[PDB]
């Protein structure tokens, strides 16, 4: 029943800011920790993310980690950040820089050790878990490089919880470092058969949908994690809340994975569109469905209708008639049958919610798992083969040790999950 | 989280000079070092008197006198101003050894202080200049003991780019052949500068045809400070001078970055334009405002990294690098794919009072390896080969002790360097 | 029923200050000796530290012992030392120089027999002696080279009644005299067999007590031991005030006691963390557990789960449920039972009084009996050693008479105290 | 709990008059003995006058006249200022034996009056200079007497230990020859510093180029306050005398820990300079503020021992003394664990009103024994070799009865000193 959080990066610290925000959002909790909400089913399912402290004070779940105090504080300076509490931050002092050796295989990896035992006493801590989630970079150095080392130390204190995590995926335009593909094709190699299930944050498509459909000209990374954070708030908030189906993470992740390698997903949402619009928009089952099928509401950048659908989840929250989900849900299966799998039968499933994010009547969160994210993989494989020949800021990786073995074995492996969307896609 | 400064000559002093002046206009920081308010560089009193820490060497009291007369004398601790009396003299043989190696024990010593104030010490910097005596010369014997004691600390340097015009430097191309035989291969980094290229900078983005050196040095503590004091300060990608390193240096060679800074606009070119991000980095990428006269168009590019101050929103930036990946005619090295560094400050640009530069709400700026860098060393062969040829001045070093062979050498090494730039610029 | 304390050295002089001072806000008592409480608990077993002075005035029942007068003037300037009577200032003139041979062997034993008729004295005015309690440091010479001798003619007085001391052990960094281990290693040779029991304290672990989980940077040896009294002051008010379970130190003694001559304990403290995660705290019964298991939470430097243990005692302060802790305690021995010795079935004891400290809803003091605690005396033996054969102060030592041959006893001594937890540890 | 000062010749009364300035500067102790408010020193009239429990020796009118007609003179009992009217010569022979010993007679009764003024006498200590006549000649003849009556009691020694390079007395090899002989098997422990040594710390650390006695004894008496009048304040860690001896002294042979002080500080580098317990402990194992000179990094340490004023908290003291012991290029003998004596006073450091050194909020004392002294003996051991081979200056020593053999002797008990050095040495 309850959930773990883990961030690290300066990405992921920055999405669980966000993340964090919304969650007390949902329950009513102030940012200075208290309760202050007003229904009853705010405080009824807390659990899953709150310890209550004595004095009716909330403690999130969650462990922020990183190798520099300056973004931890940063964090801890807004509003909720002193909800936190102190032995939640565990850091270092210095970076990673950026660097998967540092993270992963050296330095990070010594901090590894505080985290974990923190983990440890928040395992305790819970009454049962369900499940942990980790927030992060796939190019990033403690993002994916030291946050990958702890996931495979907490999939081994506990492969019978959900290990999932969500993260942000080199967008083709904005790369950062330089190696930024190197940094992923390791965690490629790590992360896949080492987490049950993993999320495909695209930047580019996100700023595209921030301009596109909600015609913003400011965005910032608060308010596209904000849009991160409807995702992942969307899905465990079901779980949590009194709905109509079936509420339940694990059940989620059985039902979007036919093969025990093919794990990756492609989230999009709804309703997502300007103000202006607002007021010429109708708000009914199939309206939700059209946004959510649309591939420009996804937050992948991919493009479903190029590959071949092989899981579809459809998550509601708010009043909805079964009827109308069922039917639409047909026949989204029906006008789209030229992209999905034909060895599933009825391939789009459904979960319903009761509960309404705040402030808006319904909503819907599309969780997909196509052929198409192997494109994905195409393009970092390819840009790294490019790199490994050259040696591209490998003296940094192989000056900490990091063997060109480990990282021809990397490439194999992202062309492994190429080679095995194919075998599926047929 | 701290690091250190380290001046070594006039060049690097004075430079430093302008540097620790922005910091301390980005504080408020009083020259007796009363600060109502940025303790990676600074070290707290209980007095709230912070010190930079930082290192000033001269072998010659004059410059260092200039600091002790002038109105940061409060602010600098008089250990850290450290004074020899002789020249090295334009001359390596002197500066790396005879004269330089007398004094550099007590350098370290001071340095080693520092080193035990720090709590955390990232790395540190060293100014300097290609062709002169302590400028070079007693530089690399500097890092010749740096590398040892903090060997995986951050080791940055600096370093003015001998003007292929002019110089006052006869001896010059011999300083700078030796410089590299032993800089290469301790530093770790190398960023450099050509005042010639900034003279150009000045009349034609700034509008001035009177540039002193400390005016120029003004320009260099802009991009400076860019990386270091905003690197300390808040943003959205929060970068360290380790990532720096650590997203700069593709080989163990060394790698040599060069500078480029946009926006460099007077108060007047200012009004009646609007710069976006996108508009200033397309300006970074334009000979016109390349810090150092090569060619940027005759090289590809091998590393190229964008640090952002104040108005910057990656929204644009993620536009801008679209069209600079694909619009642009840079060439760059197969080895490497696009991606170049992101450093994105919240914290705003800042200017001096009195200074040149116009106020502006947004800067960029960029730091690139491109192959054209052989060239400046085809310069310096030839230079040197002239001068060694002739054995033109050559007493004034073999006097001193050094070896005829020991300089052949170090041409070679430079010949190697640059055929390791061929081998770069052969792709793959 | 009543206990007699006496304090030595300038450490157990200054641990003292603390420790009475405790005493009497446990029993709201003035710093000028009158009652000025607030609860019939606090005067009704006032008895078994003081003794009711004409007037409502209150006498701890305990001698401070000095060889220098200073040191016991700075106590008695302060508060509480105004309750101390006059006549429980026992000093000479001229220090010991935290010399063994002074302290025991010579000087400092002239002193003992003005001492130990002030102790006659005290033992007359007490109806009944539950026993007696010194507090030292084992390295120093009046600490533990006079209180030594001391507690061979107390216990040899009252083989009936509780030896029982708590001493500073030298900690691995930070020893002040250059043959402290030398002293040490003469009083447990003194020592072991002339207590009954004796508490190991290591300042270097409380010093990352402080900091570690307090979050403390200024503390001095007043806060730490105020740490110190907290244990101290949490064994004797369950025998002092009602509870539930068993409240007496001699049973105490009797269950955590398997062996003649281990008597050995590592204490430790909870709840103990920093004010700002006491918002974020939740007070139960496993959240004392936990905290009192954890090794960090150890005011010995020692690792009880390096060795076995061998007894456990965990006290409790408040309201409780008795089923809670039953099954809490039964969790802690099953999930560290690759720790426990197998030779005890359930070796893990509890106590339980119903009164908090004040200004805690709950408090538990750990208590332990491990083989780890041989390790201490590894340290030592071996320092010892090397001074032995070089004679390192010896000739002050030996110039004041201690023959060399009572040391090679003294060192064979320690090694068997290591042996035999070695043939305990199995 | 009482002690007694001796100052025997100028170099003792000088500095001991150091050192009741300070005493007073302690308390507010006025110069006519009037003292508003330290007992273990001093003797109180019922005038509310306290009397300095000390004994000056001079052969020499002139140095204690110096003390008669200063302010302090009214401080000072008539019988405490004791002189006689010849010297001593330079010469043992006439300090111990022929004129010294005339007055010592009365000399030990003001002593012994002083000892039954007395009521615990914890001990003494004697502060003289190794090459003088009755520096060195007229204090082992004290010493003589005074381990008879006083035999249990603190016999701690202070001496200025004669600079290698400068030295105004010829034959002072031959008098610090016959006192290691004498001085050796009588005394408990010897401290010594070097006015060479110091003459570097005033130039480097307080940035005096122009020191006098009446400087470098400012700073002796800094270190001397921190023994003795910390000592007998309130602390953490309240050390006495005995225990400074019985914590100090290793060995029946004597031992002489050397002296090393760390804050010494000008007001204008203690600006901008921010020390903490760590930091000051750092420069007390720097070679730098080593108070003799005699390379720490050349022999291994015996012993060690911290004591400290003012800011201190234990908890950052055993921080540093893990660095110190870890860090350090430290060698230290097998025999010694390293059990340092801490001694922790809350009793601020003080300043003289006046003085060079800075307010500092915290100090620290370093004593040490370290095998590097036999060096200091070999020196001793050339010095009297070259003269005695000659038997140059001998007829001033035969001709008050000294032996030659005597002088052989003596210098082989020096041999013998030097040897157990090289025992200790040898680890084990
Ligand atoms: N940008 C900049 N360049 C400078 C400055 N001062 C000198 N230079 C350049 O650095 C070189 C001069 O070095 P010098 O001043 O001769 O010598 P040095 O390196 O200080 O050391 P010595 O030869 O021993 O005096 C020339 O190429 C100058 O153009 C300055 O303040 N700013
Ligand atoms: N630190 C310090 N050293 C001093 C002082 N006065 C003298 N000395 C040193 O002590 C030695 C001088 O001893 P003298 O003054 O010649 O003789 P004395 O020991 O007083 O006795 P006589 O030879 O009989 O006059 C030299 O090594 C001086 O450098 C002083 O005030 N301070
Ligand atoms: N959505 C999103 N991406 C971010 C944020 N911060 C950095 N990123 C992305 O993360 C990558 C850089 O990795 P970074 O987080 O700096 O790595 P690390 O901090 O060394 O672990 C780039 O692709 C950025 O676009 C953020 O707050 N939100
Ligand atoms: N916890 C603690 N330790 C102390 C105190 N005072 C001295 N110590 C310790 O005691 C040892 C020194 O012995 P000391 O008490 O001076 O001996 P004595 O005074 O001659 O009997 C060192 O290990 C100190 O850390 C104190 O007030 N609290
Ligand atoms: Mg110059
Ligand atoms: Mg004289």
């Amino acid at each position: 029943r309850e959930i773990v959080h883990i961030q690290a990066g300066q990405c992921g610290n920055q999405i669980g800011a966000k993340f964090w925000e919304v969650i007390s959002d949902e329950h009513g909790i102030d940012p200075t920790g208290s309760y202050h909400g007003d229904s009853d089913l705010q405080l009824e399912r807390i659990n899953v993310y709150y310890n209550e402290a004595a004095g009716n004070k909330y403690v999130p779940r969650a462990i922020l980690v990183d190798l520099e105090p300056g973004t931890m504080d940063s964090v801890r300076s807004g509003p909720f950040g002193q909800i936190f509490r102190p032995d939640n931050f565990v850091f270092g002092q210095s970076g990673a820089g950026n660097n998967w050796a540092k993270g992963h295989y050296t330095e990070g990896a010594e901090l590894v050790d505080s985290v974990l035992d923190v983990v440890r006493k928040e395992s305790e801590s819970c009454d049962c878990l369900q499940g942990f989630q980790l927030t992060h970079s796939l190019g990033g150095g403690t993002g994916s490089g030291m946050g990958t080392l702890l996931i495979s130390k907490i999939r081994e204190e506990y492969p019978d919880r959900i290990m999932n995590t969500f993260s942000v995926v080199p967008s083709p335009k904005v790369s950062d470092t330089v190696v930024e593909p190197y940094n992923a094709t390791l965690s490629v190699h790590q992360l896949v058969e080492n987490t049950d299930e993993t999320y495909c944050i695209d930047n580019e498509a996100l700023y595209d949908i921030c301009f596109r459909t909600l015609k913003l000209t400011t965005p910032t990374y608060g308010d596209l994690n904000h849009l991160v954070s409807a995702t992942m708030s969307g899905v465990t908030t079901c779980l949590r809340f009194p709905g109509q189906l079936n509420a339940d993470l694990r059940k989620l992740a059985v039902n979007m994975v036919p093969f025990p390698r093919l794990h990756f997903f492609m989230p999009g949402f709804a309703p997502l569109t300007s103000r202006g619009s607002q007021q010429y928009r109708a708000l009914t089952v199939p309206e939700l469905t059209q946004q959510m099928f649309d591939a420009k509401n996804m937050m992948a950048a991919c493009d479903p209708r190029h590959g071949r659908y092989l899981t579809v989840a459809a998550v509601f929250r708010g009043r909805m008639s079964m009827k109308e989900v069922d039917e639409q849900m047909l026949n989204v299966q029906n006008k789209n049958s030229s992209y999905f799998v034909e060895w599933i039968p009825n391939n789009v499933k459904t979960a319903v919610c009761d509960i309404p994010p705040r402030g808006l009547k319904m909503s819907a969160t599309f969780i997909g798992n196509s052929t198409a994210i192997q494109e994905l993989f195409k393009r970092i494989s390819e840009q790294f083969t490019a790199m490994f020949r050259r040696k591209a800021f490998l003296h940094w990786y192989t000056g900490e040790g990091m063997d060109e073995m480990e990282f021809t074995e990397a490439e194999s492996n992202m062309n492994d999950l190429v080679s095995e969307y194919q075998q599926y896609q047929d | 989280r701290e690091c250190i400064s380290i001046h070594v000559g006039q060049a690097g002093v004075q430079i430093g000079n302008a540097c620790w002046e922005l910091y301390c206009l980005e504080h408020g920081i009083q020259p007796d070092g009363q600060m109502p308010s940025f303790n990676t560089f600074f070290s707290e009193t209980g007095a709230g008197k912070h010190v930079p820490r930082a290192v000033f060497v001269d072998l010659e009291p004059t410059v260092i006198d200039e600091v002790r007369t002038g109105t940061y004398r409060q602010l600098f601790h008089p250990e850290q101003l450290i004074t020899g009396k002789e020249d090295a003299a334009n001359n390596y043989a002197r500066g790396h050894y005879t004269i330089g190696k007398e004094i550099i024990d007590l350098v370290l010593d001071r340095i080693r202080k520092l080193a035990d104030q720090c709590t955390g010490l990232q790395g540190f910097s060293v100014f300097h200049s290609f062709g002169g005596g302590t400028g070079s010369g007693f530089t690399s014997l500097l890092m010749e003991r740096l590398s040892v004691d903090y060997g995986k600390k951050s080791k940055l340097e600096f370093s003015i780019y001998p003007a292929p015009q002019v110089s006052t430097a006869v001896v010059e191309p011999y300083n700078s052949i030796l410089t590299t035989h032993t800089t290469l291969e301790h530093s770790d980094c190398a960023f450099m500068v050509d005042n010639e290229a900034i003279y150009d900078i000045c009349r034609r983005n700034l509008d001035i045809e009177r540039p002193t050196y400390t005016n120029l040095n003004r320009l260099i503590g802009q991009i400076v400070s860019s990386i270091t004091a905003s690197l300390r300060f808040d943003g959205a990608l929060n970068v360290d001078l380790t990532e720096f390193q650590t997203n700069l240096v593709p080989y163990p060679r060394g790698h040599f970055p060069l500078a480029t800074y946009a926006p460099v606009i007077s108060a007047e070119k200012a009004y009646h334009e609007q710069l976006s991000v996108a508009e200033i980095t397309n300006a970074c990428f334009e000979p016109a405002n390349q810090m150092v006269k090569c060619d940027p168009r005759h090289g590809k590019y091998m590393a190229c990294c964008l640090l952002y101050r104040g108005d910057v929103v990656p929204k644009d930036v993620n536009a801008a690098i679209a069209t600079i990946k694909t619009k642009r005619t840079i060439q760059f090295v197969d080895w490497c794919p696009t991606g170049f560094k992101v450093g994105i400050n919240y914290e705003p640009p800042t200017v001096v009072p009195g200074g040149d530069l116009a106020k502006v709400q947004r800067a960029v700026c960029m730091l690139s390896n491109t192959t054209a860098i052989a060239e400046a060393w085809a310069r310096l062969d030839h230079k040197f080969d002239l001068m060694y040829a002739k054995r033109a001045f050559v007493h004034w070093y073999v006097g001193e002790g050094m070896e005829e062979g020991e300089f052949s050498e170090a041409r070679e090494d430079m010949a190697a360097l640059e055929k390791d730039y061929e081998e770069v610029g052969v792709d793959s």
